C-alpha cells in the first residue's frame, strides 16, 4: 500500500452496461465506473466516489467491490448513494 | 487505486483513514457532518476501531491528524452480506470532528438527481496501487 | 471479485 | 458542504 493519498478521475456507467461485465450480480443499488485506465482496489473500500454538481463535490458513490486483481479495464462497484440517502437521513434524524 | 496519482494534501478533507487498534488501515470513509462518518458496510466497522481525519501521509509522525472514537455503528437494515448490495454503514463519532482547512463534509445527493453514465468523477483512498 |  | 478550502488539482 501507499503512504500518501491517492486520487483518480474516472467515469459513470449504465447498470445496463455494467451488468456486460458483472452480469446479475449487479444490483440497483449499485453503480459502476472506472474500466478506463484505472481501478479502486483492496483498501479503498468505504471511501467515496464524488461528482461535482453546482460547484460542489458530492457523494455518488462508496467503493465497494469489482475485481479480485484490480484490473483497470473492468467496472468497479460502488454502492450508490442516491438509492441509500433516505436512509441516511432517516439515521441522523433519530440518533 | 491502481493508476492514480498523489493528491494534492488537504485536498479532500472529507476523506479519512479507518484504522484497528494495531494502527493498521482497513478501510475509508467520508465525513458528512461533524458527528457522522459514511463508509461501506462490509468493512466490519466496530466501537473498537479508529477513524482518523486530517491525515494525507500515513508515514508521517508531525500531521495534525485527529483521531476520533467511535461511539455507535449503525449499518444499513437492507445490507445483504451475500451479495454485498446496500453496502453502507453510518458511524457516529463519541467525540465530534474539529472542522478546519484540512477537515469538512462532503455534500450529499437528494434521492432524485442524475448523474448520468460518461460524467467523470473521482474516487480517493490509501488502497493498493497494484495487485 | 472481492470486497475493496 | 463540497467545497475544499484547499482546491484538489485532477
Amino acid at each position: 500500500t501507499p503512504d500518501r493519498l491517492q486520487q483518480a478521475s474516472l467515469p459513470l456507467l449504465s447498470n445496463t452496461n455494467c451488468k456486460k461485465y458483472w452480469g446479475t450480480k449487479i444490483k440497483d443499488a449499485m453503480i459502476c465506473a472506472g474500466a478506463s485506465g484505472v481501478s479502486s482496489c483492496m483498501g479503498d473500500s468505504g471511501g467515496p466516489l464524488v461528482c461535482k454538481k453546482n460547484g460542489a463535490w458530492t457523494l455518488v458513490g462508496i467503493v465497494s467491490w469489482g475485481s479480485s486483481t484490480c484490473s483497470t479495464s473492468t467496472p468497479g462497484v460502488y454502492a450508490r448513494v442516491t438509492a441509500l440517502v433516505n436512509w441516511v437521513q432517516q439515521t441522523l434524524a433519530a440518533n | 487505486i491502481v493508476n492514480g496519482e498523489e493528491a494534492v494534501p488537504g485536498s479532500w478533507p472529507w476523506q479519512v483513514s479507518l484504522q484497528d487498534k494495531t494502527g493498521f488501515h482497513f478501510c475509508g470513509g467520508s465525513l458528512i457532518n461533524e458527528n457522522w462518518v459514511v463508509t461501506a458496510a462490509h468493512c466490519g466497522v466496530t466501537t473498537s476501531d479508529v477513524v482518523v481525519a486530517g491525515e494525507f501521509d500515513q508515514g508521517s509522525s508531525s500531521e495534525k491528524i485527529q483521531k476520533l472514537k467511535i461511539a455507535k455503528v449503525f449499518k444499513n437494515s437492507k445490507y445483504n452480506s451475500l451479495t454485498i448490495n446496500n453496502d453502507i454503514t453510518l458511524l457516529k463519532l463519541s467525540t465530534a470532528a474539529s472542522f478546519s482547512q484540512t477537515v469538512s463534509a462532503v455534500c450529499l445527493p437528494s434521492a432524485s438527481d442524475d448523474f448520468a453514465a460518461g460524467t467523470t468523477c473521482v474516487t480517493t483512498g490509501w488502497g493498493l496501487t497494484r495487485y | 471479485s472481492w470486497p475493496w | 458542504c463540497g467545497v475544499p478550502a484547499i482546491q484538489p488539482v485532477l
